[PDB]
């Protein structure tokens, strides 16, 4: 019985989240991926001069 | 009354040897190169028998690669000077001796794996395979040295052309043929017979389902080697004896012994080209490795 | 961890000796070992080096041929068998451990040294200053100069700073021109470029006096250069 | 080139040779995976060993005729068997223990576990050494109660040896890969060396078959 | 094996004395080789109906070989 | 009974609440940004020396040294620029299934089928690596472990619980319970304020390091979850599972954002990591190769093939230079 009571407490506490629209989160992810685009050596390979691996 | 002309021998030579040599060249390169390529890519974690198989494939590849020069020689004449004579002869003898000794070494390694399974499992030296291979190659070089130095492109006055042949007298020829016969047929055959007899006994005592295929493969290997390399050595022994022991000297004997020597040398070359078929492609592990190389890449 | 030396004493010229260095408290098999020499009232001078596993052995030019370094790992001992002793070999001998991997600190621990008395190097590094009068409230700069660019193609400058207090054995202060050794106060710092290097002490104390040496570890002769003295 | 990177490379090479030596010394070991259901005679098998801090896996070393055997007991995991079984993909053999004296349908659980282990996708080409423990209690119970209770389709008498053979073959025919792998069966006896000799013989046979596959035959 | 081909002794047995003059259409005087060590002399007959060997034991073989070895070389 | 109804109505209310936030989708928002080109990567280094399946690996914080653990009872520390072995630690238990490298660089960790997390100290005065601690108290195999501040470590085990330890005292500071199946992986947040765990109950949970409480629970997978990784922003994460699909979830929206699946992939996923900017998603599969997906488009941008067996571990350096992948053929490969 205590398992059910604990689960109900957990669900009650989990159902009190200040959510956010999916579009806003998508826009934030897009903005972060765009801002740090130049600093991604895998996305935009750097020349062989400053590549520590040859 | 005539100078017992060995005409039919040379005409048969020019008629048959070029095509046979070319076909054997093509098949030997194809098979042995495929085997060496499959084994060389995944060279790491090779078993001992796989290392010996790679060395045997290399030796047979070199032999069949040297073969087309003798194809050309049989075609018309020898037009390559004396340096090529020496190099090609040395390569041929090295490859033949290496093939025989590596077959004997494969047989011995299989004997150690199957009969003395536990002792080799818990007391097996790690660096004996490379030592055995290096000893084999060094002994082959030491055997090919007399060929490596006495060879010459001699214009045969008895013949009507120039051929790559030897310079020591006929007693040296008898000695070299005896050494070839012994160290290329007798010792390898004795080692194979002993080791595979013990392997057959062990496989007969035990129980299972792959032991039948193992015994079949062992018998096929022994029979294939014996049938392929026996007639040539009998023909060589008959030639040696007729040179000294059983005279019977007439044109018929010479013509028959020469054509027999040619066809049996063809048989031996066929065995050298065919070794990969019954030493590599009959094992499931090698086929899995080959497919992993082929399909996945 | 300690290195203990034995085998010193008075020797006639032309004789032979064997110095022993017993190591306790660390994995002796993993450390390369050096014998370093200090002549009376003179600077340090590298003598010999034996690798880990006894793989590579290096000797100084002035001691090559008549010296032999060796190690016995089961007993954790390092031997220097020296022969044909001249009158220029009278000195104190130190036994130094040095382990090499990525980010290690070689030359970190020095033995006490044993005294041996005898009766009657393409990179040279210069420490022009010989003595400096100081008070325990200021900052001191010690300059070292090389005859070659100690900077290597892999971005590492191979300069080491050691400190020898009066009556003791030198201790590693800085390795590779920038890194402080373990258990060294933060007041010490090092910098430089290629050929000119500087050691900086922010606020000295009574225990900051002594002789400072700048060794190179680029080419293996490993020259030292006469140190700079700080007193008062 | 390298200034004191040569010393780093030399240290790396020494590390390499030490690793190679350790691998060689560890390749001359026999590793067996010991499995069973509910302590069904595992103890009386491990009792032939002659050589709470760690509750995850149990190691067992012994030596017979100069051959070194390592046995792993994993009976105290209680986790999903499919999440860690692939760690034991390369063991030489699986020693599976089954209690013959069975009463709450435990034989069905043992058969289910054996069916899962034998036909597992990782243990193809891995042999199984079956140990039917507790034959005296089986004698007593079969004297009292027949085998029909556990297996309703028993059309034989209450004779001990024929029912034991029935149980043995009904375990052994669960092997779906009748040609890829083999099953060795034994009835554990009070004699000390018989079990170890049986395991030694089975391991010798499986080593010979492995060498047959490796050395190019088969 | 292609390196072991050799020129066997062409004439088996001593040369025959059935010599008839005015049959010089081809005559080969050839040195002892490394395989068969005996200088041999072959002379053909008319219409190439037979090529017969001349043994050096006979005097005319000696004469012909000596003048060939002194002249042609 | 009187409480299962309460749980069911709470679950339905939660589903409805997170259904109203899905005004749009990430795919139809990213539909108008340039796709990344064909990502072609080269194998710069191959690290040999392991003699058994490599089960875990972890990069150093300087992104030059990495630690790898194999099933032959060995830890190896490699200098990736030169492929030199810095250290080789022999473990007491050969059955190691995870490893970690401390952010400071002074310690490493291991765990596995012996239910013990061993902490090893690299910087010793004796010149050799010696075991510093053995944290015990789990009742199942250790599946992951992550150093937190060089003095506390988070671990996850097959007893369906996670734990936070104190290395000095060796006792569990905190215990995280709430999962139902084995916990197979965890990932620390960049600020080390939260972490996420993925379990065999096909669910992920977001735990708070303090207060030992489960913030949110994420579902959507069909089978066991084997890998997890935070987005570099720290506001999203990605999970790989056995149904041959990856999922990107967002913390704030408290629901699934995107799925990465293909019709030609049927094998499960063993490892997951992100790129430096978060634009690429690296995933290791059982079909012997790795896949590089566009994190904003959900289409494969590259394939990293060259391993002869299942790819078991995968990591990206802190500066994004290279990607290290290790597989069951006992080799690690550095790709760039
Ligand atoms: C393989 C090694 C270790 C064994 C010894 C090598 C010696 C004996 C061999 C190897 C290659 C050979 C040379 C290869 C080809 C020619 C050209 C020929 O017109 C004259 C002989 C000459 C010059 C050979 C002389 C002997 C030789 C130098
Ligand atoms: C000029 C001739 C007569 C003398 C040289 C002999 C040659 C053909 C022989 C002698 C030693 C032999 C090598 C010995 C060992 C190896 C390593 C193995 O992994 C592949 C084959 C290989 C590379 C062999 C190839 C053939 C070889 C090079």
């Amino acid at each position: 019985i205590a398992q059910a009571r604990k689960l109900v407490e957990q669900l009650k506490m989990e159902a009190n989240i200040d959510r956010i629209k999916v579009s806003k989160a998508a826009a934030d992810l897009m903005a972060y991926c765009e801002a740090h685009a130049k600093e991604d050596p895998l996305l935009t390979p750097v020349p062989a001069s400053e590549n520590p691996f040859r | 009354s005539p100078p017992c002309p060995q005409d039919f021998s040379l005409n048969f030579d020019r008629a048959f040897l070029p095509a046979l040599y070319s076909l054997l060249f093509l098949l030997g390169l194809l098979g042995n190169g495929a085997v060496a390529a499959v084994l060389l890519s995944r060279r790491t974690a090779l078993s001992s028998t796989d290392t010996f198989l790679l060395h045997l494939a290399v030796a047979d590849t070199l032999l069949v690669l040297t073969l087309p020069l003798w194809a050309v020689d049989a075609a018309v004449q020898w037009v390559f000077g004396s340096g090529l004579c020496k190099v090609a002869g040395a390569l041929f003898n090295i490859n033949f001796y290496a093939g025989a000794l590596l077959l004997a070494c494969i047989s011995f390694d299989r004997y150690l794996n199957i009969v003395h399974a536990t002792q080799l499992y818990r007391r097996g030296p790690p660096a004996r395979v490379t030592l055995t291979c290096l000893a084999v190659w060094g002994l082959c070089l030491l055997f090919a040295l007399p060929d490596f130095i006495f060879l010459s492109a001699h214009h045969d006055e008895r013949l009507n052309a120039t051929h790559c042949q030897y310079n020591f007298p006929q007693v040296g020829r008898t000695a070299l043929r005896v050494l070839q016969l012994v160290a290329g047929f007798l010792l390898p055959l004795l080692v194979m017979a002993y080791c595979y007899a013990h392997i057959l006994a062990v496989l007969l005592v035990s129980r299972g389902q792959r032991r039948l295929r193992a015994m079949r493969l062992v018998v096929v290997v022994v029979v294939a080697f014996a049938l392929c390399w026996t007639p040539y050595h009998l023909v060589v022994l008959v030639d040696i004896l007729m040179d000294l022991g059983a005279l019977a000297r007439n044109c018929g004997r010479e013509s028959r012994v020469d054509v027999a020597k040619s066809v049996t040398s063809g048989l031996g070359y066929m065995h050298c080209c065919l070794n990969p078929l019954l030493y590599a492609f009959v094992g499931v592990k090698f086929r899995e490795r080959m497919w992993m190389l082929l399909l996945r890449l | 961890v300690q290195l203990v030396e034995s085998g010193g004493g008075l020797v006639q010229p032309g004789g032979s000796r064997k110095l022993s260095c017993s190591a306790s408290g660390f994995a002796f098999s993993s450390f390369g070992m050096h014998w370093v020499r200090q002549a009376p009232e003179k600077g340090l001078e590298w003598v010999a080096y034996i690798s880990s596993g006894s793989g590579t052995i290096y000797y100084a030019d002035t001691v090559k041929g008549r010296f032999t370094i060796s190690r016995d790992d089961p007993k954790n001992t390092l031997f220097l068998q020296m022969t044909s002793l001249r009158s220029e070999d009278t000195a104190m001998y130190y036994c130094v451990r040095s382990i090499y991997y990525y980010g290690s600190s070689p030359f970190d621990f020095w033995g006490q040294g044993t005294t041996l008395t005898v009766s009657s190097s393409d990179i040279v590094m210069t420490q022009a200053t010989s003595s400096v009068p100081v008070t325990p409230g200021e900052s001191v700069s010690i300059s070292c100069r090389s005859s070659k660019s100690l900077l290597h193609s892999n971005g590492n400058t191979y300069l080491y700073w050691f400190l020898q207090r009066p009556g003791q054995s030198p201790q590693l202060l800085i390795y590779r021109m920038s890194n402080l050794a373990s258990g060294v106060p933060d007041r010490f710092s090092g910098s430089g470029s290629g050929t000119a290097f500087t050691l900086t002490i922010s606020r000295l104390e009574a225990e900051d006096v002594g002789v400072y040496y700048c060794m190179q570890h680029l080419e293996y002769p490993l020259t030292f250069g006469a140190g700079t003295k700080l007193e008062l | 080139l390298s200034a004191e990177d040569k010393a780093a490379v030399e240290r790396s090479k020494m590390i390499d040779r030490n690793l190679r030596e350790d691998g060689e010394k560890a390749a001359r070991e026999v590793k067996l995976l010991l499995l069973g259901a509910g302590e069904s005679g595992k103890s009386t098998i491990v009792k032939q060993m002659k050589i709470v801090k760690t509750t995850g896996i149990v190691e067992t070393h012994f030596t017979f005729k100069d051959l070194h055997f390592k046995m792993f007991d994993v009976g105290a995991q209680r986790s999903e068997r499919k999440k860690w079984i692939h760690c034991f993909e390369g063991v030489t053999a699986i020693i599976f223990c089954v209690a013959l004296s069975d009463e709450m349908n435990r034989m069905h659980e043992s058969m289910k576990l054996f069916d899962s282990i034998c036909n597992n996708k990782w243990f193809t080409d891995t042999s199984i050494i079956l140990f039917l423990n507790k034959k005296d209690l089986f004698e007593e119970k079969i004297k009292k109660s027949p085998l029909t209770i556990c297996y309703p389709e028993y059309a034989g008498s209450n004779t001990y040896e024929e029912a034991a053979a029935y149980i043995q073959c009904q375990f052994e025919d669960l092997n779906k890969r009748k040609d890829t792998k083999e099953i060795y069966t034994h009835f554990t006896c009070s004699t000390d060396t018989k079990n170890v000799q049986f395991v030694f013989d089975a391991v010798t046979d499986v080593i010979i078959k492995n060498n047959l596959k490796d050395c190019g035959l088969f | 094996f292609p390196m072991f081909k050799r020129g066997r002794c062409l004439c088996i047995g001593p040369g025959v004395k059935a010599v008839k003059v005015a049959d010089i259409e081809k005559a080969s005087i050839m040195y002892p080789s490394n395989n068969c060590d005996k200088i041999e002399v072959i002379i053909t007959l008319k219409e190439n109906k037979g090529q017969r060997c001349l043994n050096p034991k006979s005097k005319q073989a000696r004469l012909i070989i000596k003048k060939v070895e002194r002249k042609n070389f | 009974d009187q409480l299962r109804q309460e749980a069911e109505q709470l679950k339905n209310q939660i589903r409805d609440a997170r259904k109203a936030c899905a005004d749009a989708t990430l795919s139809q928002i990213t539909n108008n940004i340039d796709p990344v080109g064909r990502i072609q990567m080269r194998t710069r280094r191959t690290l040999r020396g392991h003699l058994a399946k490599i089960y875990a690996m972890h990069w150093g914080t300087d992104s030059r040294l990495l630690v790898s653990a194999s099933q032959d009872g060995k830890l190896i520390i490699w200098d990736s620029y030169t492929t030199n072995k810095v250290h080789a630690i022999p473990l007491r238990s050969s059955w190691v299934m995870t490893c970690a490298y401390a952010p400071s660089g002074n310690y490493v960790a291991c765990g596995g089928l012996d239910n013990i997390c061993s902490i090893y100290n690299l910087k010793t005065r004796e010149g050799n690596v010696r075991v510093s601690r053995e944290l015990a108290g789990h009742t199942g195999y250790l599946s992951c472990c992550r150093f937190l501040d060089d003095n506390q470590i988070v671990t996850s085990s097959g007893d369906t619980t996670c734990a936070l330890w104190d290395i000095e005292t060796g006792q569990q500071t905190t215990t995280f319970t709430g999962h139902t199946g084995d916990v197979m992986s965890l990932s620390l947040a960049p600020d080390t304020r939260l972490f996420v765990s993925g379990a065999c109950d096909a669910s992920a949970k977001l735990w708070d390091v303090r207060e030992g409480m489960c913030r949110q629970t994420f579902t959507g997978h069909e089978s066991d979850i084997n890998a997890i990784c935070f987005f570099p922003n720290g506001n999203a994460f990605a999970t790989g599972s056995d149904d041959a699909t990856c999922r990107l979830f967002d913390l704030r929206a408290d629901q699934e954002l995107m799925t990465y699946s293909h019709d030609n992939i049927i094998c499960g996923i063993t490892s997951v990591s992100f790129s430096k900017s978060g634009r690429l998603l690296l995933a290791g599969y059982d079909d012997f190769n790795c896949n590089v997906w566009d994190a904003l488009k959900a289409d494969r941008a590259g394939v990293l093939a060259g391993h002869d067996n299942r790819v078991s571990c995968l990591g990206v350096t802190d500066d994004g230079m290279a990607v290290a992948t290790g597989s069951w053929d006992s080799f690690l490969k550095i790709w760039n």
